[PDB]
């Protein structure tokens, strides 16, 4: 996209959004990030969300595909490697945006926090498929981002913030799915939800809106893992 | 168990 | 896909069917075709879903955008011609494998009606974003495919076969939407009907199930055109 | 107006 104005790939990112074309969303996207300047709040979230979108359907195959081959010639472990790779592939774009170079010129809280949740979570995916020699150490980049993450937001942030609180949520589903600690998945999902509550009265209704649907969220997992 | 949506 | 066996490219179509990944689909049905081979029964309506789907999904993307641009730089203009000129390769490619070669070869009315529907179909794709000195061609290229498949469905199908019913039901579409014979539309759908529904006591239990299923169709496009 | 599914 490097003949495109900055301020198109915007534009089109937005259309994409739309007309529900996530895969051209995501490219424009990486095009806006290879520009070379930061990016707005607003530009993070089309960032976030092209991405999110594209690789939410690769999970959703690779688990039909993965459980069809549990109940079993190649070609289902083929197809399913396949649909696999390409996940990777994704989940190596997005982390190298991030690594080259969003977080390294992000400085305020809200920008920061965000980058180094979206590094966990595509860690977290790669974590979802992995099987050799690597899936510790995968495990372990996913965890030191949302642990940074985490430590910014608790300084920096209220403990109403929607991106502490999805940070919190993102990051008590990897305690509960990938790391195998399910106490702390509930311990984590249980004090952001008692300390966000707490820090309501002071939020306008629109703010309190936005909150109140993340800590629906949090309460959603521990009545499921209750 | 339910991660965060964008929208 | 000139590599991976027939029987693979099928599998996998199957496969990827499951885990809606309708591009991936339609690629491996084009390999299939590509074999050479006539298609059986069921591997004609695995090359006709993936396509369909693909299809559907840019269509509704560019109404998406063309509306934007309607109610309207040249971003929302450009993408539009994107999507739209995505839109036509994916049906110049179903009909490059109609005419290469499946509908010279396919001679049993089963077959042939249903390859002319689907080339009908495409057709009338292309003509549903035709707008420069050829949407007359394209049109009566859909109305040509269309009127060879009627003439056989009715002389070799009874009036409650499902690929007739289907023809019907998409030709009135066509007529309809495309070709501005609303007139044509309505008679078309509701002598389908009416002659379908003096077939039914011939048919199975299942046979019935099938039939009314398509009948019910016609009869929503009735209901909405009159 | 719809035209036919494939399923
Ligand atoms: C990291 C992060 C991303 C997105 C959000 C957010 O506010 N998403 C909107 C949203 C929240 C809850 C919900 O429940 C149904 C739907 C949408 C916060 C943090
Ligand atoms: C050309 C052609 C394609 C598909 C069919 C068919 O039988 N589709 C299954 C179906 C029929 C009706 C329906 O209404 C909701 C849903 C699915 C026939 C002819
Ligand atoms: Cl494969
Ligand atoms: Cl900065
Ligand atoms: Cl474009
Ligand atoms: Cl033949
Ligand atoms: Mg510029
Ligand atoms: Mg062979």
């Amino acid at each position: 996209m490097g003949s495109m104005e900055r301020a198109s790939l915007i534009q089109k990112a937005k259309l994409a959004e739309q007309a529900e074309r996530y895969e051209d969303m995501a490219a424009f996207m990486k095009g806006a990030v290879e520009k070379g300047e930061e990016l707005s709040c607003e530009e993070r979230n089309l960032l976030s969300v092209a991405y999110k979108n594209v690789v939410g359907g690769q999970r959703a195959a690779w688990r039909v595909l993965s459980s069809i081959e549990q109940k079993s010639g190649p070609e289902v472990r083929e197809y399913r490697e396949k649909v696999e790779t390409e996940l990777q592939g994704v989940c190596d774009t997005v982390l190298g945006l991030l690594d080259s170079h969003l977080i390294k010129e992000a400085g305020d809280a809200e920008s920061r926090v965000f980058y180094l949740k979206m590094k966990g979570d595509y860690y977290r995916y790669l974590a979802e498929v992995a099987t050799g020699d690597d899936k510790k150490r995968i495990i372990d980049s996913a965890r030191s981002a949302y642990q940074e993450a985490m430590d910014i937001s608790k300084k920096e942030m209220p403990p109403t913030n929607p991106i502490r609180l999805g940070l919190a949520l993102n990051f008590s589903v990897f305690h509960y799915e990938i790391a195998n600690s399910p106490e702390e998945a509930i311990s984590l999902a249980k004090t952001t939800f008692d300390e966000a509550m707490a820090d309501l009265h002071t939020l306008s209704e629109d703010s309190y809106k936005d909150s109140t649907l993340i800590m629906q969220l949090l309460r959603d997992n521990l009545t499921l893992w209750t | 168990a339910g991660s965060i949506p964008g929208r």
